[PDB]
């Protein structure tokens, strides 16, 4: 059940994980999400808008 | 009660609580009894028309001995607290008389009903701890 | 195993049970329902409270005694103060509603004792004055879950202001019919070496799809002592009768501001 | 993934007008560069890794210092040195607290780690033999001690360490807790409704998450007897949420705290030092 | 033809018109729901009360002037005497709900002013006595429609009996935060040379599925002058901003009497 | 394997009745 | 002779065992044993009782 992932790089390339616990409450940290969806809180509008047209029209 | 001691194990519990009544009378005895279940946030029922606007059953007395009333788990947080905590507040448990009970002569005017608590399949509980119903000197 | 004696009946969050019933009624035949679009009348879209409102209400109990004449209770009026229900009927111009009554009256084998209960639509009443016809106040007409008993002696006021209450004369079911024909309505009898309990279910009952329920009462509940009370170990006493109501299929339009009724 | 990487753009003449918008909307300004300028390709490989909510919250951090002794104890006050009880929370510290409260709502296990050190109170009373330390978690409901040696200690069911002085700083991961479906941060409102006429007091009610949070207390002792040597001992304990989501952000604490609450202080509500001028490089 | 600056809102038997718009914020990029069975915790058939309850209140209108420092109200404390809605809310010990809040104020080409509209979940504010912490009675922290007022100065009171209400300190938006930040919650500006209206849906948000309205408020609603109001010929001149809120996807559980909260 | 999930039902005007039951049998 | 299982979830996913001694009383803790027949003691009678009907007939 060993896990084989890519590090974060360096200044000049993977590691194994083994769980060794029966709870995941004890795993190390969780990996890297990158996920991110700005929008929900830059531009939470009804209607779309397109930069390029007017804002109000 | 087996229930209680068990709870006191725990930090957290969740589900519906069965309440089981037998009445005790004689066969000769009849009667009406309304069960109610209020939860919490209002004022505390101390009248039959205020418990029956809650969860509730009407038992009639008869061959069938025993009547189950249920608090069905509704609650606010997913689990309460088993400790007396307001956050975590349950309700309200109440009983009344719907009609009466009713004898003929040579009977027993005054009698018993015996109530009964247990856990329904939905229940569980979660967080061991040490209970407060057990110590000893040092 | 399963038996005409025994019932249970769970309406929200409330259920009744019985051990001594007598089948149930359905009056006409016919189960309450909503109003469907090919019948429907009023056009803003219903509020449909459901299990807020469609739930037993125990009414305060009545005390049978070998002197009683009767009750009378008028629906929706009984149960205009009755939890969502009543907050309902009153912030809308328009409801309906059908409903399953449950009258309770237990006693012992050793009691005695005949109760009619009757659900009679459009329970027009006389009024207790004869100085004018059809004259009977708001108010008196509609006691709420108190209701009203009925007695065995007409006496109508000598002023007219003070007759306009109903006289509900027992042995002409307070309208000018004879008791004795009120099987034709939808009835139980309570009998008590037979059973304990009296259910009726109640379509919605008008000659309209929907109506103004602080206006107008769709039916009476009436309860006359067939064969009186008796007890040989003492004559004298009382035994209970308890009405459990639940509204059913409520349908209500024409939403505004709350009415309050005049109370004097 | 990267961040945004730039394309090569030059000059525009048209009625497509992307520097102008309407922020009365609820839209932020959403223009990037290459919308007012002149740009060449730069190609960007640089993440934003760091700023993951599983970064920025990776780190342990003090959350409390609690301190117990061990001595031969004669009066009722220096009885309760020999043991500790700590009412668990992030609100004896700072530095954590204002970083979880970028977020009203939270959902993490947390790793716990603690840093135990001692001193003799004093040089003419001999010496002392190493210490154990018990760290009992108390969930609510369960016994609190009233004396460092009492029933309490033998601790069946309650989670202990047992921890020897000079050894590695003791750890353990506790799962998430919560009995709602994310922690609480912020908490508008109150454990029960007063009602009309009640004479239950409400002049000396509380408000907010602490009149509801419970998370239950640490209770630590030393489990040796007493040695001729008075030894003090300081037990800081950090907490690292890990695993973690968040929920609605908020902007963050601008001025001191001065309790468990969202209340500041008189004498410290002016965060801005104002500049000479509008016109101040 | 159609135009970010008009719209028309209906709920239930109410609707909204605006000349005026600027676009609508959906919070959080979410449109209020019903409860799904994955995500449900009270095991009884829920209440929805629909168009009796989902619908727009007005609450008291507020006069902005040029010394205004803004007001703020909680949700769902401010519609709790609204209609239909207050009494399912007070009838059942749980409820949820989602908001169409419309804040409006006009004024003409020649005024100024901008309003910050901000809805800040979990809305905590300080306490005004520096004896005590997280000091605020139950009343002054649910005053219903009225609402209250932040002003540009913080007094806390000489003794912990008298600060039992909130420090609505403008420029730390009452908590501790700068308010230049309340962006960072779901907002609009009412900016008066652009718009007469901000509109703002909100889907139910806490930390639970459904809880308790008459212990806790999910939203705080603030207005705050980022620009006071200006106007040549009358700088003492007032006018009003109106708030109109409309609850969505009611759901309540726990049927049982009426919640009566304490009035002091 | 979890505890008891609570299925969707409305109300009963029925001859079953499951709310009575008698506990001298011992369950 | 590694032993791949599911953990105990936690806030937000296996784990492996080794057995390092000969005697199965040095092993960690059994695994979660759902198993249960609460009937046994909550309804331990000769002939079956269907709720819907009359305890007693
Ligand atoms: C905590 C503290 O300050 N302890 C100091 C003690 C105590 O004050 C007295 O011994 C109490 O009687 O005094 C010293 O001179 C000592 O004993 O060597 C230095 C020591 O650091
Ligand atoms: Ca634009
Ligand atoms: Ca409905
Ligand atoms: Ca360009
Ligand atoms: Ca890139
Ligand atoms: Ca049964
Ligand atoms: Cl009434
Ligand atoms: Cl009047
Ligand atoms: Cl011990
Ligand atoms: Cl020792
Ligand atoms: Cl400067
Ligand atoms: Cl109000
Ligand atoms: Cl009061
Ligand atoms: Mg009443
Ligand atoms: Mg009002």
């Amino acid at each position: 059940g060993a896990q084989v992932s890519s590090q974060k790089v360096g200044a000049h390339v993977n590691y194994t994980t083994i769980n060794y616990y029966k709870d995941s409450a004890s795993n190390a940290a969780s990996k890297l999400d990158f996920s991110q969806d700005p929008s929900k809180f830059t531009e939470p509008v009804k209607d779309i808008m397109i930069k390029t047209a007017p804002a109000l029209n | 009660t087996m229930l209680g001691e068990i709870l006191n194990y725990y930090t957290h519990w969740t589900g519906s609580l069965r309440f089981t009544f037998l009445f005790c009378g004689s066969m000769m005895a009849t009667g009406k009894i309304l069960l109610s279940y209020s939860p919490p946030g209002a004022k505390p029922p101390t009248t039959r028309k205020d418990a029956m606007l809650g969860t509730h059953i009407i038992w009639d007395l008869g061959l069938q001995s025993s009547c189950t009333m249920l608090a069905p788990w509704i609650s606010n947080t997913v689990y309460r607290r088993c400790i007396k905590d307001d956050f975590t507040e349950g309700g309200y448990i109440t009983c009344f008389y719907q009609t009466r009970i009713v004898v003929p002569s040579g009977t027993p005017t005054s009698m018993f009903m015996l109530a009964f608590v247990s856990a329904c399949p939905d229940f569980s509980v979660r967080l061991l701890r040490d209970t407060n119903h057990i110590s000893q000197r040092t | 195993g399963y038996s005409d004696r025994v019932r249970q009946i769970t309406l929200g969050n409330s259920t009744i049970t019985t051990q001594e019933a007598a089948n149930a009624v359905v009056a006409y035949g016919e189960w309450p329902s909503y109003l469907d679009d090919k019948e429907a009348n009023p056009i803003d879209a219903p509020t449909e409270p459901d299990v807020s409102s469609n739930r037993f209400y125990t009414l305060d109990s009545v005390q049978w005694k070998s002197t009683s004449r009767g009750w009378w209770w008028k629906l929706p009026d009984a149960l205009k103060d009755m939890g969502m229900f009543g907050q309902n009927m009153y912030y809308h111009y328009l409801g309906r509603s059908g409903y399953t009554v449950h009258v309770q009256c237990n006693a012992s084998k050793f009691h005695q004792g005949a109760l009619g209960v009757f659900a009679i639509p459009e329970y027009v009443m006389a009024c207790n004055t004869e100085a004018k016809t059809s004259y009977v106040s708001y108010v008196n007409a509609n006691p709420g879950e108190k209701g009203g008993v009925f007695d065995n002696a007409y006496n109508p006021s000598a002023e007219a202001s003070e007759g306009r209450k109903f006289a509900a004369l027992d042995y002409l079911l307070g309208c000018g019919v004879l008791a004795g024909n009120a099987f034709v309505y939808p009835h139980q009898i309570i009998n008590l070496r037979t059973n304990n309990s009296a259910t009726l279910v109640l379509p919605y009952v008008n000659s309209l799809a929907i109506d103004c329920m602080a206006k107008h009462n769709n039916w009476g509940l009436v309860i006359l002592p067939l064969c009186k009370l008796d007890y040989a170990p003492n004559s004298s006493t009382e035994i209970p009768i308890t009405v459990t109501i639940a509204p059913m299929f409520t349908e209500f339009n024409g939403l505004r501001n709350i009415t309050v009724p005049a109370t004097q | 993934p990267t961040a945004q990487s730039t394309p090569l753009t030059s000059g525009v003449n048209s009625q497509e007008v992307p520097a102008l918008t309407a922020v009365e909307t609820g839209a932020s300004g959403q223009a990037v560069p290459s919308d007012v300028i002149e740009t060449r390709h730069v190609v960007n490989y640089k993440t934003r890794s760091e700023s993951t909510l599983e970064s920025f919250f990776g780190r342990s951090a003090c959350v409390t210092i609690l301190e117990v002794e061990n001595f031969n104890a004669t009066t009722d006050a220096d009885r309760k040195k020999q043991f500790t009880t700590w009412a668990i929370t992030y609100t004896d510290t700072v530095q954590l607290r204002r970083k979880l409260e970028f977020f009203t709502y939270s959902r993490f296990d947390l790793e716990m780690t603690f840093v135990i050190t001692e001193r003799y109170y004093a040089s003419n009373t001999g010496h002392a033999r190493n210490q154990v330390y018990q760290l009992m978690y108390i969930p609510p409901g369960a016994p609190r001690p009233t004396a460092w040696d009492d029933y309490t200690w033998q601790s069946s069911s309650n989670p202990s360490v047992f921890y020897t002085y000079g050894s590695a700083p003791p750890r353990m991961s506790i799962p998430y807790v919560g009995i709602a479906n994310a922690y609480s941060h912020f908490y508008d409102g109150f454990a029960r409704v007063p009602l009309k006429d009640e004479t239950v007091d409400s002049g000396d009610t509380y408000y907010g998450l602490v009149t509801i949070n419970d998370f239950g207390t640490l209770a630590v002792r030393v489990v040796n007897e007493y040695n001729p040597a008075r030894i003090t001992s300081k037990i800081r304990v950090y907490m690292k949420p890990k695993h973690v989501r968040c929920w609605c952000p908020r902007p963050p604490r601008a001025v001191p705290y001065r309790g468990e609450g969202v209340d500041f202080k008189q004498d410290s509500i002016t965060p801005l030092t104002a500049v000479e001028n509008i016109n101040t490089f």
